[PDB]
């Protein structure tokens, strides 16, 4: 149903046994995303 | 084969076929580190316009 | 990136393509980069 896949497809061993990829068009890695906390100090008491 | 630090190119790959790259490489610039500098606006930069 | 040349018809290519990608599935290639391609001082200076 589709003879080409122009989308971000991480090159993987299990994906490479059945289909053949091309030289990468972007290099990257895996990273962790978490939520930023406490954007600024309160300092409600100027006489802290 | 020819193992080593052999950068993938286009003129090369027309005549001998490479394998999957295993180290990332490009072109970059190296210069000598110099003395540290601070922003010229340091007199009022660390202060918000609301102040 | 880098690579391993071949003979343009090698037929050794597929067993090598499918072998390198297996290491990245594990962390064997990452382990080597710490052994050799590593060093100190990956800083600020008073002026």
């Amino acid at each position: 149903q589709a003879d080409m896949i122009v989308a971000p497809l991480t090159i993987n061993n299990e994906r490479a046994q059945y289909i053949e990829f091309s030289k990468p068009f972007k290099y990257q890695g895996l990273t962790i995303l978490v939520k930023k906390e406490i954007p600024r100090s309160t300092l409600d008491s100027f006489m802290q | 084969m020819a193992i080593g630090s052999l950068t993938i190119n286009e003129e090369r790959s027309e005549i001998v076929d490479f394998s999957v790259p295993f180290v990332e490489t490009g072109i970059s610039v190296m210069v000598a580190r110099s003395n540290g500098t601070v922003s010229p606006s340091a007199f009022l930069e660390p202060y918000s316009p609301a102040v | 990136g880098y690579g391993i040349a071949l003979h343009k018809g090698s037929r050794w290519k597929r067993p090598i393509d499918l072998a390198l990608l297996q290491f990245l599935g594990d962390d064997e290639i990452e382990m080597l980069e710490r052994l050799w391609l590593s060093g100190i001082c990956h800083e600020v200076m008073s002026s």
